[PDB]
C-alpha cells in the first residue's frame, strides 16, 4: 500500500517549502550537528544552498513566492545534506557513549 | 514647477528644509485648529456654552 | 593612511559626447570597506560644502601638469588632437586650458560639484567580498551634509 | 584611531550597535515590531505613571478622592489617567502578540532571551495588578484581597507570606502604601530587565519567519526597521488614542467607580480582562491549592515550551499541522477568556473545566507530538 | 461624572485628523525607503 507514500507526498506539499524553491534538507534548523554537517558540505553544493536561501528570503520579504513552474517536486527534492548529517550524529553518539565507558 | 521649484528652494538645503517645516507647522496650527474648531461647532450647533450663552450673558439685570 | 583605509582609490572623470561618469573607485580589504567608503563620501560633501582657496590653488597645479603630462611625446600629443578634434570641435592648446583652469576658484568647485554631487541619487558598483558595505539607502544618504 | 565618532564614542558606540548599524533580517514582519511597540508603551505608562503619581495621595481616607480629583481638578489629568489606564491594556494587547509571534516563529529557541520575556511579562502583571489597587475603588480593594490571598495557599510561610504584603492583617492603609511604592518602583525593575532581554537577544541576532540563516541577507537596523517602527508606532497609537479619547471607559470595569466597602464584594466581581484566561483556570479547579498552582502552572508553563520543541524546522511556517494547532491554542485562550467573564454556572463551569484541560494539553501533549509526527512525514 | 467630556471628544476629533494625514504620510515613508529591497532582483552566476 502506497499509502506511507502518497502522505508524505502530501505533507510534502501541504509544507509548501517548496514554493519558496527552497529544499527539505534547506529548511533544517542550524543545530549544533546541522552546523558540523554543513561545515563539510562539497564548496559547489554549498553556495547553492545558500544562494537558495538568500532567494528565500528576498521571497519573503517581499512577501511572494516562485511561480508554480519552478517550485520544487517531491520526488526531485535532493535531501544533500541528510547523509552527512546522519554521519556527524553517528560518530558524535561513537564518542558520547565511549566517554561513558 | 513647484515640485523643482519647492525641491531646489526649500528640501534641498538641510538647513532650509527646517525653516520650512517650522515655518509650514506655524500655519497648520492656525489652519488645522481653526477648521478643526469649526467643524466641531458646526457638529454641534446649539448646544455648546457658546451658543446658549447670550441668554444670561448680559442680558438680565 | 592613518587607518589603512584602502590599498588605493582613485578618482575619475569619464566624459562622453552627452553623458559623463564622474565618481572614485577603491580596493580595500573586505573589513574596511565601509570606514573608507564613508570618508570617501565625506569628501565629496567637503568639496560640495567647505573647499577653501588653499585646496583649489594647489589641485589648479596639480592639474596643470598632467595637463602637461598628457602631451609628453608624439603619441601622447597625437592622441590628444585626435580625440580633441574629434569630441571637442578643434584643438584646446594648452595656452587655452590653463586659463580656463586658473579661472576656476573655491566658490566654483563648490558650487559647480554641488551642482553635480549633493543629494543626486548615484551609481554603484560591487565586487569581491563586500559584505561590510551595505544599503543604497545609506550610501545614497551619504550624498548631503558634510 | 577611528574616523567617524559614532563608532569609537563609549556612548554614541551603544546607540549605534542597537539602533542604527545593528544587523537585521530584511523578512521580519509586522510581528516583529511588538518588541519595540511594547517599549513604548513602558515609556508611556512611567511618563504618565510619574505624572499621576505628582497627584495621588496613596492612603485610604483620600486614595480615592486624590484619582478623582486628578482627573477633575488637574490641567489635562483626565486625559492623563486615561491614557495611563487604556495604556495598561494596550501594553498586555503588545504583549500578549508579542508572546504569540515568539510561540509560532519559536523565537523561544533563545532561550535567555526567552526566559527573561517570561519574567518581564509576570512583572508586568504583578506591577499592573498594585496599579489598580491604588485607585481604592471596589474592585481595587478586592482584587487586592484576592491576589494577595493566594499566597495563603503555600504551606507554612504562606499565612505569614500575606501579613507582610498587607502589611496588617487585613487589607488596610498600610497596603495601600506599600503597594503604591511598589507600583511606583516595579516599572522600573522591568525597564532594566527589558535591557537585558535586548542584551541577551544581540547575541543571536533576531530571528525571522522561515526560522533558517538569515545570516545570507541582512540590513542595517536604519533605515529599514527604523523606519518600520515609527509606522507600527502610529498605527498602534491609533486605537489606543481613540479608545482613549472617545471610549476611555470600554475596556474598564465600571464597579470601580465606587469606593471600595472593606464589607461588600461586589456581587458581579470580574477580573480587569487581562488576566481572566488565569482567572478562569483556577475558577475551574474547585480546590484552593488546586485552583492556586492551576494558575501557577498557567503562566509559568512559558518557561516549558522551549523543551516542548521537537520539530527538526523552528517556525511553523512549513508545518500545517502545528500551525491548525497554534490557532486552535489561541482560541483556546480566547475561549478560556470568554468563561471568565461568565459566572459559575451551567454551561460554563464545564466548558470552562475542558478549555483548561484544553490549554495544558495543547501545551503539554499535542505540541510535542504533532511535532515529532511531523518530521517523520518529511522522513526526518 | 466626566466634565471634560466634550473637550475629550473634540480632541478626538482632530487626533483622529492627524492620525489620518501622519499615519499616511509614513507608509510612504516606509515603503519609498523599503523599495530598495522590494524592486530588488538577484542571481546565482558561479563561474564555469
Ligand atoms: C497600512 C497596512 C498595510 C496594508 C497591506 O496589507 O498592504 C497591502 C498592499 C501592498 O501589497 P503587498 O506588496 O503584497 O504587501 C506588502 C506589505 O504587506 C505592506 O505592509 P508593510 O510590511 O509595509 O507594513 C507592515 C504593518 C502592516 O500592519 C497591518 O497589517 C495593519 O505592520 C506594522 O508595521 C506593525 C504595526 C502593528 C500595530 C497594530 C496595533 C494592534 C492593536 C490591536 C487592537 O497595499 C495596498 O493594497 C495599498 C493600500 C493603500
Ligand atoms: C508654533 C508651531 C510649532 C513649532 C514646532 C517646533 C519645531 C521643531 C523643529 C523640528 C526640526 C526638524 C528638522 C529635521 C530634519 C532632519 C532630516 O535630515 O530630514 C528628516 C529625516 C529623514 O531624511 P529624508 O526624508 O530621507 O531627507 C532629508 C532632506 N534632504 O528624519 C525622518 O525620518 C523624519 C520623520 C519624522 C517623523 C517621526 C515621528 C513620528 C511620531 C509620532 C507620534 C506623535 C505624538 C507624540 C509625541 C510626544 C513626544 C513627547
Ligand atoms: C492571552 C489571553 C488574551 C486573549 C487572546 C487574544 C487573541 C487575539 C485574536 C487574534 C488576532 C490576530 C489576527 C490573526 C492573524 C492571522 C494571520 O495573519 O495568520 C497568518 C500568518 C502567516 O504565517 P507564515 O506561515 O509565517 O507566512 C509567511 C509567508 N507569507 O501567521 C502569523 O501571523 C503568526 C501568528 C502571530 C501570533 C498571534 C497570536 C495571538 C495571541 C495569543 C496569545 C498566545 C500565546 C500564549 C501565551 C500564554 C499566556
Ligand atoms: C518589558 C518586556 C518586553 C519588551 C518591552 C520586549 C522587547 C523585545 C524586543 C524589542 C524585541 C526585538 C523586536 C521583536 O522581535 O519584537 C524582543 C524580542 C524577543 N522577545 Fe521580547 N520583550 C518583552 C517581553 C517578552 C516576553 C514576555 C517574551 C516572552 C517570554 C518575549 C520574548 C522575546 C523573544 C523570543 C524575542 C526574540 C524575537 C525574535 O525571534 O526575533 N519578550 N523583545
Ligand atoms: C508597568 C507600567 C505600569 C502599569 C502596568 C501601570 C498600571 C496602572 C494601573 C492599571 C492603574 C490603575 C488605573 C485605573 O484606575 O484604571 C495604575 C494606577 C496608577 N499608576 Fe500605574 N502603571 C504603570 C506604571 C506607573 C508609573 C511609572 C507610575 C509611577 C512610578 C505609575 C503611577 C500610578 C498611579 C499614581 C496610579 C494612581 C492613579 C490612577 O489610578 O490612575 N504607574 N497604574
Ligand atoms: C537611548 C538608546 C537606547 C535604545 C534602547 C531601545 C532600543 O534598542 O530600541 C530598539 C528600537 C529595539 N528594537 C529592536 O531591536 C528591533 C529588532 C527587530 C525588529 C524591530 N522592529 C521591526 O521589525 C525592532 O524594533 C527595542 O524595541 O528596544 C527597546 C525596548 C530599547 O529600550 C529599552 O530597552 C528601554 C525601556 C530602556
Ligand atoms: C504586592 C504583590 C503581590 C502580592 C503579588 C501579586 C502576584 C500575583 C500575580 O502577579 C504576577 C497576578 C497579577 C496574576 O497571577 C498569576 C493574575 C493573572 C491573577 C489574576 C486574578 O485576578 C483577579 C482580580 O484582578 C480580581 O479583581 C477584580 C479578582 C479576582 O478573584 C476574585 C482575581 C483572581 O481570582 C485572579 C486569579
Amino acid at each position: 500500500g502506497r499509502l506511507m507514500d502518497r502522505i508524505r507526498k502530501w505533507y510534502y506539499n501541504a509544507a509548501g517549502f517548496n514554493k519558496y524553491g527552497l529544499m527539505r534538507d534547506d529548511t533544517l534548523y542550524e543545530d549544533d550537528d546541522v552546523k558540523e554537517a554543513l561545515k563539510r558540505l562539497p564548496e559547489d553544493l554549498y553556495n547553492e544552498r545558500m544562494f537558495r536561501i538568500k532567494r528565500a528570503l528576498d521571497l519573503s520579504l517581499k512577501h511572494r513566492i516562485l511561480p508554480k513552474e519552478q517550485w520544487v517536486k517531491y520526488e526531485e527534492d535532493k535531501p544533500y545534506l541528510e547523509p552527512y548529517l546522519k554521519e556527524v550524529i553517528r560518530e558524535r553518539l561513537e564518542r558520547e557513549a565511549w566517554n561513558k565507558k | 514647477a513647484l515640485l523643482r521649484q519647492a525641491y531646489s528652494a526649500l528640501f534641498r538645503r538641510t538647513s532650509t528644509f527646517a525653516l520650512t517645516v517650522v515655518l509650514g507647522a506655524v500655519l497648520f496650527e492656525r489652519a488645522f485648529d481653526q477648521g478643526a474648531d469649526a467643524i466641531f461647532e458646526h457638529l454641534n450647533e446649539g448646544k455648546l456654552w457658546k451658543h446658549i450663552k447670550h441668554k444670561y450673558e448680559a442680558s438680565e439685570e | 593612511v592613518e587607518h589603512k583605509l584602502c590599498h588605493s582609490f582613485q578618482t575619475f572623470n569619464t566624459s562622453y559626447s552627452d553623458t559623463g561618469l564622474f565618481g572614485f573607485h577603491f580596493v580595500a580589504d573586505p573589513l574596511s570597506i565601509d570606514d573608507m567608503m564613508f570618508c570617501a563620501q565625506g569628501e565629496w560633501m567637503r568639496l560640495c560644502t567647505s573647499t577653501t582657496e588653499s585646496e583649489v590653488k594647489r589641485a589648479k597645479n596639480h592639474l596643470r601638469s598632467a595637463m602637461v603630462a598628457q602631451l609628453d611625446g608624439t603619441t601622447p600629443v597625437c592622441e590628444t588632437i585626435g580625440s580633441h578634434l574629434l569630441n571637442y570641435g578643434r584643438r584646446i592648446s594648452l595656452e587655452e586650458w590653463d586659463s580656463r583652469i586658473s579661472a576656476v576658484d573655491a566658490r566654483m568647485v563648490r558650487d559647480v560639484c554641488s551642482k553635480y554631487i549633493y543629494d543626486k541619487c548615484p551609481a554603484l558598483a560591487a565586487v569581491g567580498p563586500i559584505e561590510q558595505l551595505l544599503d543604497y539607502n545609506r550610501i545614497r544618504s551619504g550624498m548631503y551634509w558634510i | 584611531m577611528a574616523p567617524n565618532i559614532r563608532k569609537s564614542h563609549p556612548l554614541l558606540k551603544m546607540i549605534n550597535n542597537s539602533l542604527i548599524d545593528l544587523p537585521a533580517p530584511s523578512n521580519i514582519s509586522a510581528w516583529w515590531n511588538f518588541g519595540s511597540l511594547l517599549a513604548v508603551c513602558l515609556m508611556t505608562q512611567i511618563l504618565t505613571g510619574l505624572l499621576l503619581a505628582m497627584h495621588y495621595t496613596a492612603d485610604t481616607s483620600l486614595a480615592f478622592s486624590s484619582v478623582a480629583h486628578t482627573c477633575r481638578n488637574v490641567q489635562y489629568g483626565w486625559l492623563i489617567r486615561n491614557l495611563h489606564a487604556n495604556g495598561a491594556s494596550f501594553f498586555f494587547i503588545c504583549i500578549f502578540l508579542h508572546i504569540g509571534r515568539g510561540l509560532y516563529y519559536g523565537s523561544y529557541l533563545y532561550k535567555e532571551t526567552w526566559n527573561t520575556g517570561v519574567i518581564l511579562l509576570l512583572t508586568l502583571m504583578a506591577t499592573a495588578f498594585v496599579g489598580y489597587v491604588l485607585p481604592w475603588g471596589q474592585m481595587s480593594f478586592w482584587g487586592a484581597t484576592v491576589i494577595t490571598n493566594l499566597f495563603s495557599a503555600i504551606p507554612y510561610i504562606g499565612h505569614t507570606l500575606v501579613e507582610w504584603a498587607w502589611g496588617g492583617f487585613s487589607v488596610d492603609n498600610p497596603t495601600l502604601t506599600r503597594f503604591f511604592a511598589l507600583h511606583f518602583l516595579l516599572p522600573f525593575a522591568i525597564a532594566g530587565i527589558t535591557i537585558i532581554h535586548l542584551t541577551f537577544l544581540h547575541e543571536s541576532g533576531s530571528n525571522n519567519p522561515l526560522g533558517i540563516s538569515s545570516d545570507s541577507d541582512k540590513i542595517p537596523f536604519h533605515p529599514y526597521y527604523s523606519f518600520k517602527d515609527i509606522l507600527g508606532l502610529t498605527l498602534m497609537l491609533t486605537p489606543f488614542l481613540t479608545l482613549a479619547l472617545f471610549s476611555p471607559n470600554l475596556l474598564g470595569d465600571p464597579e470601580n467607580f465606587t469606593p471600595a466597602n472593606p464589607l461588600v464584594t461586589p456581587p458581579h466581581i470580574k477580573p480587569e480582562w487581562y488576566f481572566l484566561f488565569a482567572y478562569a483556570i483556577l475558577r475551574s479547579i474547585p480546590n484552593k491549592l488546586g485552583g492556586v498552582l492551576a494558575l501557577a502552572a498557567s503562566v509559568l508553563i512559558l518557561f516549558l515550551i522551549p523543551f516542548l520543541h521537537k520539530s527538526k524546522q523552528r517556525t511553523m511556517t512549513f508545518r500545517p499541522l502545528s500551525q491548525t494547532l497554534f490557532w486552535l491554542l489561541v482560541a483556546n485562550l480566547l475561549i478560556l477568556t470568554w468563561i471568565g467573564s461568565q459566572p459559575v454556572e451551567h454551561p460554563f463551569i464545564i466548558i470552562g473545566q475542558m478549555a483548561s484541560l484544553s490549554y495544558f494539553t495543547i501545551l503539554l501533549i499535542l505540541f510535542p507530538t504533532i511535532g515529532t509526527l511531523e518530521n517523520k512525514m518529511l522522513n526526518y | 461624572a466626566e466634565p471634560e467630556h466634550d473637550q475629550r471628544k473634540r480632541m478626538g476629533l482632530k487626533m483622529l485628523l492627524i492620525s489620518a494625514l501622519l499615519t499616511s504620510l509614513l507608509y510612504y515613508m516606509k515603503r519609498h525607503k523599503w523599495s530598495v529591497l522590494k524592486s530588488r532582483k538577484m542571481a546565482y552566476r558561479p563561474p564555469k
